[PDB]
């Protein structure tokens, strides 16, 4: 199965090779990330030659290859569907490459996380914010991964979730690796972007959820790309989550002097570089628009 | 190593 996801991430790409796409080399780089998943794969596999059926048992290890042979099929379809539409950006089938892209981006890094040096640390995966920790060890003990159905009732005994739309849209946001399963991994990942724990679903209800500023899924040079329409418009600013830096949030936004600039808010919460910025003058106009939102 | 280039914000 392994040697099938190697021949599959193969084929992706050498179709992502071609000079047709116009294929820019800036993370997400699907031709840097399946490499580095080959690599990674390659030092899972060596730390446990012998004890293969350990691994070959892990419930995360095997939720994980099925998503990565299941992530390159779609991939490889969807260039064979495409056809010539693979090559005009802007087309959906070209848009969809790039959410694979980063797709990708979130799968190695969680592979990363869960097997750092090879060996598989999902069950002492330390988590980041303590009262988010408090709630997984509560639910789900040392478990590395769990089902989404069974991630939303435990999530909503705590933090009632409005509606089943607003359950979807929880999903679509949290489940990075976009599997129907949700690991510590992706917990810790979106408990740090939307803390505190205590107000976590109405942080994300207004980061995300009622804000016009808020990209679900989108690169650095997306958002390069969308400001530049509002170049003429400083103040106009965007944000995301940040792909290299996993957990934390880039703002991208438009200066007085035309440049389009991106930054990582550090030792500030979200909200308060968002408020601040908007006083400031730097962060006005959520996706160009002349309303935006108030979050204090 | 490959980057994009985020900047201390404003």
């Amino acid at each position: 199965m392994v040697e099938k996801c190697w021949k599959l991430m193969d084929k992706v790409v050498r179709l992502c090779q071609n000079p047709k796409l116009a294929l820019k080399n800036s993370p997400p780089y699907i031709l840097d990330l399946l490499p580095d998943t080959y690599q990674h794969l390659r030092t899972i596999l060596s730390r446990y030659e012998g004890k293969m059926e350990t691994l070959g048992e892990n419930e995360y290890f095997r939720v994980f290859m099925e998503n990565l042979m299941k992530k390159t099929k779609q991939t490889i379809s969807l260039f064979k569907e495409g056809k010539e539409r693979m090559y005009e950006e802007n087309s959906q089938p070209r848009r969809n490459l790039t959410k694979l892209s980063l797709i990708f981006s979130h799968m190695l890094a969680e592979l990363k996380g869960i097997f750092p040096s090879g060996l598989f640390q999902g069950d002492t995966f330390r988590i980041t914010k303590a009262d988010a920790a408090e709630f997984w060890r509560k639910a789900f003990g040392e478990k590395t991964i769990v089902p989404w159905k069974s991630f939303r009732q435990a999530l909503h005994e705590v933090h009632p979730i409005s509606s089943g739309l607003e359950a979807m849209a929880l999903k679509s946001t949290i489940d990075l690796t976009c599997n129907d399963y949700i690991s510590v991994f992706e917990f810790d990942i979106f408990t740090r972007l939307f803390q505190p724990w205590s107000s976590l679903l109405r942080n994300w209800n207004s980061l995300a959820v009622t804000h016009p500023g808020y990209m679900a899924f989108l690169t650095y040079d997306e958002v390069k790309a969308r400001l530049q329409k509002f170049i003429h418009k400083p103040g106009s600013y965007i944000f995301r989550l940040s792909c290299t830096r996993l957990g934390q949030w880039a703002i991208g936004y438009v200066t007085a002097d035309g440049n389009i600039l991106q930054t990582i808010p550090h030792n500030k919460p979200l909200f308060q570089a968002l408020i601040d910025g908007f006083r400031e003058g730097f962060y006005l106009f959520p996706d160009g628009r002349n309303q935006n939102p108030d979050l204090t | 190593r490959n980057t994009n280039e985020y900047t201390e914000g404003p």
